[PDB]
RNA sequence: CGACUCUUAGCGGUGGAUCACUCGGCUCGUGCGUCGAUGAAGAACGCAGCUAGCUGCGAGAAUUAAUGUGAAUUGCAGGACACAUUGAUCAUCGACACUUCGAACGCACUUGCGGCCCCGGGUUCCUCCCGGGGCUACGCCUGUCUGAGCGUCGCU
RNA sequence: CAGGGCGAAGCCAGAGGAAACUCUGGUGGAGGUCCGUAGCGGUCCUGACGUGCAAAUCGGUCGUCCGACCUGGGUAUAGG
RNA sequence: CCGCCGCAGGUGCAGAUCUUGGUGGUAGUAGCAAAUAUUCAAACGAGAACUUUGAAGGCCGAAGUGGAGAAGGGUUCCAUGUGAACAGCAGUUGAACAUGGGUCAGUCGGUCCUGAGAGAUGGGCGAGCGCCGUUCCGAAGGGACGGGCGAUGGCCUCCGUUGCCCUCGGCCGAUCGAAAGGGAGUCGGGUUCAGAUCCCCGAAUCCGGAGCGGAGAUGGGCGCCGCGAGGCGUCCAGUGCGGUAACGCGACCGAUCCCGGAGAAGCCGGCGGGAGCCCCGGGGAGAGUUCUCUUUUCUUUGUGAAGGGCAGGGCGCCCUGGAAUGGGUUCGCCCCGAGAGAGGGGCCCGUGCCUUGGAAAGCGUCGCGGUUCCGGCGGCGUCCGGUGAGCUCUCGCUGGCCCUUGAAAAUCCGGGGGAGAGGGUGUAAAUCUCGCGCCGGGCCGUACCCAUAUCCGCAGCAGGUCUCCAAGGUGAACAGCCUCUGGCAUGUUGGAACAAUGUAGGUAAGGGAAGUCGGCAAGCCGGAUCCGUAACUUCGGGAUAAGGAUUGGCUCUAAGGGCUGGGUCGGUCGCGGCCGGCGCCUAGCAGCCGACUUAGAACUGGUGCGGACCAGGGGAAUCCGACUGUUUAAUUAAAAC
RNA sequence: GCAUGAAGGAUGAACGAGAUUCCCACUGUCCCUACCUACUAUCCAGCGAAACCACAGCCAAGGGAACGGGCUUGGCGGAA
RNA sequence: CUGGGUCGGGGUUUCGUACGUAGCAGAGCAGCUCCCUCGCUGCGAUCUAUUGAAAGUCAGCCCUCGACACAAGGGUUUGU
């Protein structure tokens, strides 16, 4: 995802988590050099990142 | 240099931002007269100063 | 040989930045950064050249995760003294206290006279 | 006989003079003569479907409301309940909104580190953790509370 | 901050001596010590270059190279 | 847009090394010459000296033209496309242009701490912005424990909480100040076009917060019942235990307060221990050579953190004992009646080895599949020794040097003390630095260059710019010279020719400084071994003084070490096992193993031999400054300082 | 003693990229110059500046601001 | 029915005796000896013969067409 630069791991986690109704394991951040941050939400090993990037629309 | 602060990077950020080519139909637009982008900065010839 | 390189941004050969050469399971040599070398407690006596004995010698640190045994010795200022000293400092302080009654009751028996 | 060189004319170049033009200056005059802890001036960063600058704006971000107006905006596109008359657009602007730094205000200036109060969550029933809100600068005035003094006194 | 040279004090053994002490061999490893790298510097060719590689550089040759040594970063001193 | 009558002026250019803009001759000229070097074929393409692939010949040569960083740059990184411009020739290429992508952390840094220093406040000064000052002219504490008082009903069960009071508290100075100082704790394998100790897999750990064990702790006395065992009553204990000791065990109560330690430190020498590297003798697997010969040559031949055991190293630690006929002992020292040696033991480190990790993974090799862009599946292997003044790192020990003594603070720990706290024999209690379990670790940086092309010097500039890793041969050696790993294409062009003059290198008959201001430049010398070394002298030097000889190859000779074995008359089973006048000289010997050096000799070569490389010319004086050191960055290195 | 001389005079061993003189050895320093190598220069393809410039560019004498490319009088003068 | 190119050959000349093979040549050393014996084999710089050998030699040396191809062309101009 890409989120605000204000938020941190723990907002992060707590907006994918009841934006999609889906568990969050781990987040990783960094900031790209565009100045955006670019956040890497590993979900929960129950919940499949393929059938949740079909309900969001990513694919 | 890869240490960096958290100003310095948002500063370096703006710059990559502005440095791209005008859109190719800003000059279709009436009264242009922007014919190319004069503020375009090349890292080895023209230096940000910081 | 195969050349090695450091781990990290500090490239400089401090007292931090120390390493020891290890084998991987990979068939490889790295670096592997070392910790500090420990000190064992300079006794309080203030005298003796040696550290003492029956404790660890870490990082300061460390010795906030290690058991109480570890650090101290099972005697009197066991861990903070050396033995020899707190022998000495047993005696000085009967021989002294004996003296000062030896004086106080000399002094007593000395009003017969003048 | 040619080249080559020079001179003069024609045409072609190179260059940008000249002339014409002018939403820009300069000068004079007139009316008014209003910034800020209710956060200014200035700075930073961000904001457009395509947009980098200029401009405009502030996470409600090339604008919201309202009033006036009355069919556009436009470089392309899209929307007949986003192609609108039940109000496009433009203007006005009194309503709302208004990020960070900045006199700049918890401290420090690293998006570094606190403290107090309230709310929600962690089954919270304590500690603790996360999120949110409010507050926490210096000087000074009046008033209040709490006090200090072998300062001056009264009573016991 | 290669590698070598010289070999201070201390120490050991042997020999000589009445003693004072002396002699010999070894050990030891001192020094703003020597030769000489890296480094630092810049002697001479009055060499190259001299509209240069360079608004001071290059080559050979040089000085020093455990010290009054070389060096990064932090910090202090500000125009009579 | 102009004429005429008037009005007004920033009103007339050839120049001012005039100002700004443009343009020539020079001139297709100077130049595209520092650092050895390119060639063949093919591909793609309109197009090839320059791109790519393969082959060859070369160079850097581990003090790199290699592999990674700091500062600085800031997207230059990566992929694809383009060929206008730019990359001083070209270009199908690029650090160019266009489009898209890319930097993932509790354990790598920042963050925290102080350093030199910076700097608020009180105060003082100052017309004033402000300045001085940093404990000084301050009522500079806002915190905690036990207790007492009152409320709270939250989990009214009874502890949290709240206000007050008492008690104690120097905060002896806010705050800032290091991506090289201090500072807990993450490693192995795999993965991308580009990320990685950050992702994935696996194995850990530190810190912070609040269940189950285990410890505390269940002992003894006296009566009664019972064959006994065991139970019952009742009273008394119990903040663990062991070792002569050094100290050990898994915990093993404790506050204000005090003491200490760690953090916490110079430079240099010598020696030893442990790696990694190199070397060697063998065994494998694959590779190279094979005219000939070489059981040959090359390549390859793992086990992370953390835990446990252990080897090894160290100890001014302890017990015994009591030493001169002094002894022990080092390369050097040094140690001893203030306790040597000798014997027994304790502690610390433990980076090494074995084990859990662990072979499942990695790697080598031979095969077999496929979803052919699979962390594919199999087989076999990943072995046994030696050596060392080797080299690098690391750890110790022990010295030397100083009119030089070589941070601080955060932070953590031990001890002294004993105010307290805990329950009355239990289903024990306070308590617990023991084991396991549960939850959490926010924010920022992270791509790449790091340099004869990503930084500064106007540039892809021969300049400048802080570090880590460091192979084989020769050799004294990170010297020079050659090679391997890795890298590169000769430093912004290529072709042809080989005139003068140059720049760089070299040789020269005979002479030998006659050259010249002057031996400037060049040349001579040069290593090592063995000889031999003067004047003078501050006795240390001078000194490699001067001068002389030798030096290759080959075959020998001699010398310089380590480890093991003491076996004793076996009558003889707990022809192996241990007792039996005992053998008990000279292990002074026998076997085995190993490294590198020195000396001597013979033979031998077209007298060559430090064969390249490396590598002092010397002497006699005079002047000056004692010396070493410093200096005019960019004309002076000196006798100047 | 133009005009030496005492915190400076006088002397020094060792040291010196310090100034000077001589000798040995050594040499292309020179007699006396030659030859060789590399890279240029040279020619070519591509690329391509700058300084400078009144106008220009053959002399002798003359006179002239007393040393002329131009003037005078002679010598002469032939593309690129 | 010739020429001048390449290759080859010869001459010349430079250097100094090639590889391999053989040797009761080789300082010595090591093994195998009884088979003879002082034999035989291995290592070994160097020596001797083959071998004035081998190698180079016009690219600006000399003589050769022995061999092999090549040569009757190509382009641009020039008139009293
Ligand atoms: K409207
Ligand atoms: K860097
Ligand atoms: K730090
Ligand atoms: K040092
Ligand atoms: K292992
Ligand atoms: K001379
Ligand atoms: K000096
Ligand atoms: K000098
Ligand atoms: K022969
Ligand atoms: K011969
Ligand atoms: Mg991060
Ligand atoms: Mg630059
Ligand atoms: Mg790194
Ligand atoms: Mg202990
Ligand atoms: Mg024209
Ligand atoms: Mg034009
Ligand atoms: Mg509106
Ligand atoms: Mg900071
Ligand atoms: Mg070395
Ligand atoms: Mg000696
Ligand atoms: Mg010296
Ligand atoms: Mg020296
Ligand atoms: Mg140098
Ligand atoms: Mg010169
Ligand atoms: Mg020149
Ligand atoms: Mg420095
Ligand atoms: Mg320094
Ligand atoms: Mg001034
Ligand atoms: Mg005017
Ligand atoms: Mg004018
Ligand atoms: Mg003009
Ligand atoms: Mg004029
Ligand atoms: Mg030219
Ligand atoms: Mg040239
Ligand atoms: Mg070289
Ligand atoms: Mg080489
Ligand atoms: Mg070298
Ligand atoms: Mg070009
Ligand atoms: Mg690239
Ligand atoms: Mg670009
Ligand atoms: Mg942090
Ligand atoms: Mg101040
Ligand atoms: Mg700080
Ligand atoms: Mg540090
Ligand atoms: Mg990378
Ligand atoms: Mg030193
Ligand atoms: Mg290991
Ligand atoms: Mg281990
Ligand atoms: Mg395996
Ligand atoms: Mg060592
Ligand atoms: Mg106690
Ligand atoms: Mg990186
Ligand atoms: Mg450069
Ligand atoms: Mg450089
Ligand atoms: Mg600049
Ligand atoms: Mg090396
Ligand atoms: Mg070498
Ligand atoms: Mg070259
Ligand atoms: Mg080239
Ligand atoms: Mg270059
Ligand atoms: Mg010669
Ligand atoms: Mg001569
Ligand atoms: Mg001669
Ligand atoms: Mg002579
Ligand atoms: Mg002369
Ligand atoms: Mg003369
Ligand atoms: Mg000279
Ligand atoms: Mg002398
Ligand atoms: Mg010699
Ligand atoms: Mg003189
Ligand atoms: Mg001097
Ligand atoms: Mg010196
Ligand atoms: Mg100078
Ligand atoms: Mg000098
Ligand atoms: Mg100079
Ligand atoms: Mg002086
Ligand atoms: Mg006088
Ligand atoms: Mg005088
Ligand atoms: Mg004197
Ligand atoms: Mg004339
Ligand atoms: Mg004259
Ligand atoms: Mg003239
Ligand atoms: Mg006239
Ligand atoms: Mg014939
Ligand atoms: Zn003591």
């Amino acid at each position: 995802f890409i989120v605000d630069v204000k938020a941190n791991k723990h907002q992060i986690k707590q907006a994918v988590k009841k934006l999609y109704d889906i568990d969050v394991a781990k987040v990783n951040t960094l900031i790209r050099p565009d100045g955006e941050k670019k956040a890497y939400v590993r979900l929960a090993p129950d919940y499949d990142a393929l059938d949740v990037a079909n309900k969001i629309g990513i694919i | 240099s890869s240490h960096k602060t958290f100003r310095i990077k948002r500063f370096l950020a703006k710059k990559q931002k502005q440095n791209r080519p005008i859109p190719q139909w800003i000059r279709m637009k009436t009264g242009n007269k922007i014919r190319y982008n004069s503020k375009r900065r090349h890292w080895r010839r023209t230096k940000l100063g910081l | 040989v195969q050349r090695l390189t450091y781990r990290r941004r500090l490239s400089y050969n401090t007292a931090s930045n120390k390493t020891r050469l290890s084998r991987t399971p990979g068939n490889r040599i790295v670096y592997l950064y070392t910790k500090k070398v420990g000190k064992a407690p300079k006794s309080a006596c203030g005298v003796c050249p040696g550290r003492l004995r029956g404790v660890r010698a870490v990082r300061p640190k460390v010795l906030m995760r290690l058991s109480k045994t570890k650090k101290h010795v099972s005697r009197a200022y066991g861990g903070s003294m050396c033995a020899k000293c707190v022998r000495d400092r047993i005696k000085r302080a009967f021989l002294i206290e004996e003296q000062k009654i030896v004086v106080k009751v000399l002094k007593a028996q000395a009003q017969s006279q003048k």
